[PDB]
RNA sequence: CCGAGGGUAGGGCCCGUGACUGGGGCGGUCGUAACAAGGUAGCUGUACCGGAAGGUGCGGCUGGA
RNA sequence: GAGGAAGAAGCCCUUCGGGGUGUAAACUCCUGAACCCGGGACGAAACCCCCGACGAGGGGACUGACGGUACCGGGGUAAUAGCGCCGGCCAACUCCGUGCCAGCAGCCGCGGUAAUACGGAGGGCGCGAGCGUUACCCGGAUUCACUGGGCGUAAAGGGCGUGUAGGCGGCCUGGGGCGUCCCAUGUGAAAGACCACGGCUCAACCGUGGGGGAGCGUGGGAUACGCUCAGGCUAGACGG
RNA sequence: GCUAGUUGGUGGGGUAAUGGCCCACCAAGGCGACGACGGGUAGCCGGUCUGAGAGGAUGGCCGGCCACAGGGGCACUGAG
């Protein structure tokens, strides 16, 4: 089936198109334990009406553009600000980890 | 077109061949879509010819073609008697 | 306190050793599920619902074997063994399949299931899989 | 009655204004292979007498050893400090897999099919006093059922 | 091939008399029965106490000399057994138990095994009726051991059969003479036979 | 790598 | 090391350095002697081990070890060398293989004719 | 229009090599710093000094009295 | 290959009586790899011709490089043995030569006149159309440690705090079912591996059959633990 | 720390077809310690070798896919 991936919206800076931040859990190979990783996904918002913080749903779909190749499947859970801090915080974190 | 042919196996003077269906552009032992029947043309064993004859008949009607010599094996143990 | 029951087995473990008649440990239902099988196993007399300044706890009543004769009089124990499997750290997770015999018989290995904190002869039994909780023997 | 095997045979020396004054140490275990085994350490200022003397004290200190054909009840692993010996059971197809030290303990224990393992320091003496009370520490379902 | 060359040696170095030669064996023209002793310059020398390695290898070399049989293939052997259902040192036994040119030398058809061999890969013996030349040929439960009925006629295999009337083979064989053929029952039991091998032994010594 | 008279060349 | 330090540090694959770069690969090579000599070795021995300054085919310029009793080789002579240190003659690293090229195998030599590049006598 | 590549000019990383020079490892000359309160307890960070070990100052440690 | 001496010669050792090579050999018979003669393949039944109908089915003919090879039948000669090792690990011990020389060497190390360690000899051990060596991989190495290690003094606690991300996180009850567990279903080609049966005289090799896993897709179920959402508590923590 | 067809947009060209694949314009994005960018090195897998396993090592031959046809670029013909 087309894949449907439940992450974040992380930039509404885009034109007619929105960043997904999906976590997704697994065990480790070797060390048991359980581990996220992440990725973001552009995704298709044809009528811009996804905000940043909406927990959204994407679908897998036939290529937009580069890159984007994804579309918002639907509104999930709006207004989570505390997950963007999360990734803008991480992503500012940088700054200090030049030379 | 996809074809109905023998792939040999078995070894050196010891032609083991597998009655088998592939698209006629494979290398002779090449990968097949599907197995339907053995044929050890040396006859050292009982069941020399083995045709899973519903499957012989289902490739014939989608479109599969034969070797002349591969008839000779299908029609022996009969696919075409009426 | 970061795992309850690596500390519930620990007061056990540290309890025999010195050969205290019983042990305090506070409760949760889980412990309790827990401590069943270990009482159902013959590895304690058994455990009450008790209470220390209004705090829910368990008694927990401790086995040994009989005097000895020798050098060294304390009684072999029931529990020789007991220690973690699954933890907060690393998660073990069995399926049914990869249940480990323990000791080719003589222990147990508890664990917990989407039907309940079985033992493992009991789980090969029932059908399922779940979180090695433990081991004793 | 019992069939010895002399295990580890050393000299050592202590020193003292003239030289060098040795004295030799001999580890013997001894047993029937129906189940009765010991082990002893013995030193003397000779080499046979103090041979004598470890399977006097061998035999003056002996080990349970439940059998079941050949082989053992249970996987046991026993570190006598620096020293761990691993103990696992085995089919009738196997052996008497284990070093010069845990087999010649085993094959007087009458054991005939196990698995061994020396991890830890490897030294015979420890070595070989960790195999014994590995055994030692043996238990059939029977006492394991008549704790419980 | 197979060793050839000084087999009173073989004997004498393993301490102890193995049936390689044939009529002499059971003489006391044997070395061994006079010379019960270690062949070469040191063989009346009061010994040094064997290795646990010395023991291992010395109960696998009699195991195979024995059989008179090449290192590799008494190795090809037992790493089968192994691999085959159930207790390894008897499965061996049985397995280098099934092989044609000793098959030949139970039912008594010659002398030594290494005799036998000769036969075997000459001709003169068959299985199943169809003639069989190779040594190593595993004797498969039901089958029928017969002389070559086409050299029958000859000096040496009448005359050990001559010398076969009623002795009791193997619980496993079927030794119909006269008609010059036995037949696999059954392959060995471990009790039922006893050589001087530790069969144990062999098995750890390979696992080193 | 050559040498002195050698038609060698290593 | 906790599980999370593994997960986020791994553990360290431990590799091998080989004792002979100067084979670059090869079972054996080809070489020339640049320099034949003597030299006395390290204790507690006591020698004038025979060796042998080898400009191998790599380019590449080695000490090799001529092994056994006399030897036919000097400058310019077409070696062949396996590698193979001799304990007490440090930076030699390789020997030399007898009876092959111009290294003779040993006249006279009997046992172990194989490590020594000799026929057998009749 | 683009375009293999050629040319020009300026940069970045790598390799090899270089008069000469710095220590580093392996196999007589000067002292005797360390090992015993080692003949000024020893070590130490730092600083200055001295053929060389090393000495001295300041503070620290005990693995010292 | 069976037999063949209280046991040749030569060689080795020795206390000078002997001891060893050694049933080994010479000899006794018996078989009969090579070669010699004869015969001699399956691998090839279709395309094609005929009757039927150019189909079903029936009938007949040509075609073999390997190759006059395999194999079968008769005849039939005693018919290659070599390499490593014998201080310890490690199975196998003596003399002579040599004298820190010459040389050995994987590590410990051996050799400075009595060397089981160097060279040869005898003998022994080990393998055998092979035996050794070099190169490289995994092994032993629980010496990168998930299984399965550690840090007072052996190598190893950051000089000390504060805190970002991250990891981890009390007791009770509800919702969800993401992790986790179970069943079904698809996929997991062939060769290989495995187990059984068979094929070439055995086997290597080779055929047929069986058994499948992990892992992913789909559907169903479970809800203990982990997760997540909601409500509650006071034993952690903070505060008066 | 990297990025100017760079990341998204609207239009169009191209194809058997999606797409910054290509062009014009507009918007200021896109990626990065869960390792971007850069440097080394290698065709990947079925398997193979080792190992009690976990793990390590490896991809010759047979099968499967990619890639290349002296070094490069190009398009024609064509179901390809
Ligand atoms: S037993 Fe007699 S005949 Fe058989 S081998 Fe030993 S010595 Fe030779
Ligand atoms: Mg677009
Ligand atoms: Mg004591
Ligand atoms: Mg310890
Ligand atoms: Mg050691
Ligand atoms: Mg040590
Ligand atoms: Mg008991
Ligand atoms: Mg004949
Ligand atoms: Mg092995
Ligand atoms: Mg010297
Ligand atoms: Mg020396
Ligand atoms: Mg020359
Ligand atoms: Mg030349
Ligand atoms: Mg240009
Ligand atoms: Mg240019
Ligand atoms: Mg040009
Ligand atoms: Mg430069
Ligand atoms: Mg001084
Ligand atoms: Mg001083
Ligand atoms: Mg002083
Ligand atoms: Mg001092
Ligand atoms: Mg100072
Ligand atoms: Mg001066
Ligand atoms: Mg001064
Ligand atoms: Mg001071
Ligand atoms: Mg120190
Ligand atoms: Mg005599
Ligand atoms: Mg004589
Ligand atoms: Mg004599
Ligand atoms: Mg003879
Ligand atoms: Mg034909
Ligand atoms: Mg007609
Ligand atoms: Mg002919
Ligand atoms: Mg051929
Ligand atoms: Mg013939
Ligand atoms: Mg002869
Ligand atoms: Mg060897
Ligand atoms: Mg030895
Ligand atoms: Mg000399
Ligand atoms: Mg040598
Ligand atoms: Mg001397
Ligand atoms: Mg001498
Ligand atoms: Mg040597
Ligand atoms: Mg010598
Ligand atoms: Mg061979
Ligand atoms: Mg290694
Ligand atoms: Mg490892
Ligand atoms: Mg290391
Ligand atoms: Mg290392
Ligand atoms: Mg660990
Ligand atoms: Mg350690
Ligand atoms: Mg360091
Ligand atoms: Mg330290
Ligand atoms: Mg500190
Ligand atoms: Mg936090
Ligand atoms: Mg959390
Ligand atoms: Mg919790
Ligand atoms: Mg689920
Ligand atoms: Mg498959
Ligand atoms: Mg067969
Ligand atoms: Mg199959
Ligand atoms: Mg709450
Ligand atoms: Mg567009
Ligand atoms: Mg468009
Ligand atoms: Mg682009
Ligand atoms: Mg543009
Ligand atoms: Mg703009
Ligand atoms: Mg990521
Ligand atoms: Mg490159
Ligand atoms: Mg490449
Ligand atoms: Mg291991
Ligand atoms: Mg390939
Ligand atoms: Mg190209
Ligand atoms: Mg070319
Ligand atoms: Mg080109
Ligand atoms: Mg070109
Ligand atoms: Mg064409």
């Amino acid at each position: 089936p087309k894949k449907v991936l439940t992450g974040v919206v992380v930039s509404d800076k885009m034109q007619k198109t929105v960043t997904v931040l999906v976590e997704r859990q697994f065990p480790h190979p070797l060390y048991g334990k359980v581990i996220k990783r992440s990725k973001k996904y552009l995704a298709h918002d044809p009528e811009e009406k996804y905000k940043l913080g909406d927990v959204v749903e994407i679908i897998e779909s036939r290529p937009i553009s580069k890159r984007k190749r994804f579309r918002v499947l639907r509104l999930v859970e709006s207004g989570r600000m505390d997950l963007v801090e999360k990734y803008l915080i991480r992503r500012q974190n940088y700054e200090s980890l030049s030379k | 077109m996809v074809k109905i042919r023998l792939a040999r196996f078995g070894s050196k003077h010891n032609p083991h061949y597998r009655i088998v269906v592939t698209d006629a552009r494979r290398k002779r032992d090449g990968k097949y879509i599907e197995k339907i029947g053995y044929y050890d043309p040396r006859k050292t064993t009982p069941d020399w010819l083995k045709v899973d004859v519903e499957r012989a008949r289902y490739w014939l009607s989608v479109g599969a073609q034969p070797t002349d010599t591969a008839r000779r094996l299908l029609r022996q143990a009969g696919v075409f008697r009426q | 306190l970061t795992d309850p029951i690596a500390d519930m087995l620990t007061r056990i473990r540290n309890a025999t050793r010195v050969y205290k008649e019983s042990t305090d440990v506070p409760a949760s239902r889980f412990k309790e599920e827990i401590l069943r099988i270990l009482a159902r196993e013959g590895f304690i007399k058994g455990y009450e619902r008790v209470d220390v300044d209004g705090k829910p706890y368990l008694r927990v009543y401790l086995k040994y074997g009989p005097r000895r004769q020798g050098p060294d009089p304390r009684p072999e124990q029931v529990i020789h063994h007991i220690r973690r499997i699954s933890k907060p750290g690393r998660r073990v997770y069995v399926g049914v399949k990869e249940i480990p015999r323990v000791r080719r018989g003589l222990g147990i290995a508890i664990l917990s299931t989407s039907k309940g904190v079985l033992t493992d002869r009991e789980a090969r039994k029932l059908g399922v899989g779940g979180e090695l909780i433990c081991e004793v023997w | 009655d019992f069939e010895e095997k002399m295990i580890l045979i050393r000299r050592t020396a202590r020193m003292q204004a003239g030289g060098r004054r040795f004295r030799f140490g001999a580890l013997v275990v001894v047993g029937d292979r129906q189940g009765r085994v010991g082990l002893g350490f013995g030193k003397a200022p000779e080499v046979p007498l103090a041979v004598q003397k470890a399977g006097y004290y061998a035999r003056r200190n002996m080990v349970e050893v439940p059998l079941q054909n050949g082989t053992i009840p249970h996987e046991i692993e026993v570190e006598f400090g620096a020293s761990k010996i691993v103990l696992k059971p085995a089919a009738p197809g196997t052996g008497v897999i284990a070093g010069a030290v845990p087999r010649a303990i085993l094959e007087l224990a009458g054991v005939t099919d196990i698995l061994t393992k020396e991890l830890g320091s490897r030294n015979p003496i420890n070595i070989a006093y960790a195999t014994m009370e590995a055994l030692r520490q043996l238990r059939t379902k029977a006492d394991v059922e008549r704790l419980r | 091939g197979r060793y050839i060359g000084p087999v009173c040696r073989l004997c004498r170095r393993e301490g102890v008399k193995l049936y390689l030669k044939g009529e002499r064996c059971y003489s006391p023209k044997c070395a061994m029965e006079r010379r019960p002793y270690p062949p070469g310059q040191h063989g009346q020398k009061r010994a040094r106490r064997p290795s646990d390695y010395a023991v291992r290898l010395r109960e696998k070399q009699k195991l195979r000399r024995i059989y008179g049989i090449s290192e590799r293939q008494f190795r090809n052997l037992f790493e089968e057994a192994s691999k085959k259902k159930g207790v390894t040192g008897s499965v061996f036994l049985g397995l280098l138990e099934s092989r044609l040119d000793n098959v030949v030398y139970r039912l008594g058809f010659a002398v030594s095994r290494r005799q036998a061999r000769q036969l075997v890969r000459h001709g003169h013996i068959t299985v199943n009726g169809r003639r069989v030349d190779l040594p190593s040929y595993r004797v498969r439960p039901g089958d029928e051991i017969a002389v070559a009925e086409k050299s029958r006629n000859l000096e040496l295999i009448r005359q050990n059969l001559e010398a076969m009337k009623g002795r009791k083979v193997g619980p496993w064989l079927s030794l119909d003479v006269e008609g010059m053929k036995g037949k696999f029952l059954r392959l060995p039991d471990r009790e039922d036979l006893a050589l001087p091998v530790n069969e144990q032994l062999v098995i750890e010594f390979y696992s080193r | 790598t050559v040498x002195p008279v050698x038609p060698y060349v290593x | 090391p906790t599980i999370n330090q593994l997960v986020r540090k791994g553990r360290e694959k431990v590799r091998k350095k080989s004792k002979v770069p100067a084979l670059k690969g090869a079972p054996f090579r080809r070489g020339v002697c640049t320099v034949v000599r003597t030299v006395t070795p390290k204790k507690p021995n006591s020698a004038l081990r025979k060796v042998a300054k080898v400009r191998l085919t790599s380019g590449y310029e080695v000490t090799a070890y001529i092994p056994g009793e006399g030897h036919n080789l000097q400058e310019h002579s077409v070696v062949l060398i396996r590698g193979g240190r001799v304990k007490d003659l440090p930076g030699v690293r390789y020997h030399i293989v007898r009876g092959v090229y111009d290294a003779a195998g040993v006249k006279d030599r009997k046992k172990s004719r194989s490590k020594y590049g000799t026929k057998k006598p009749k």
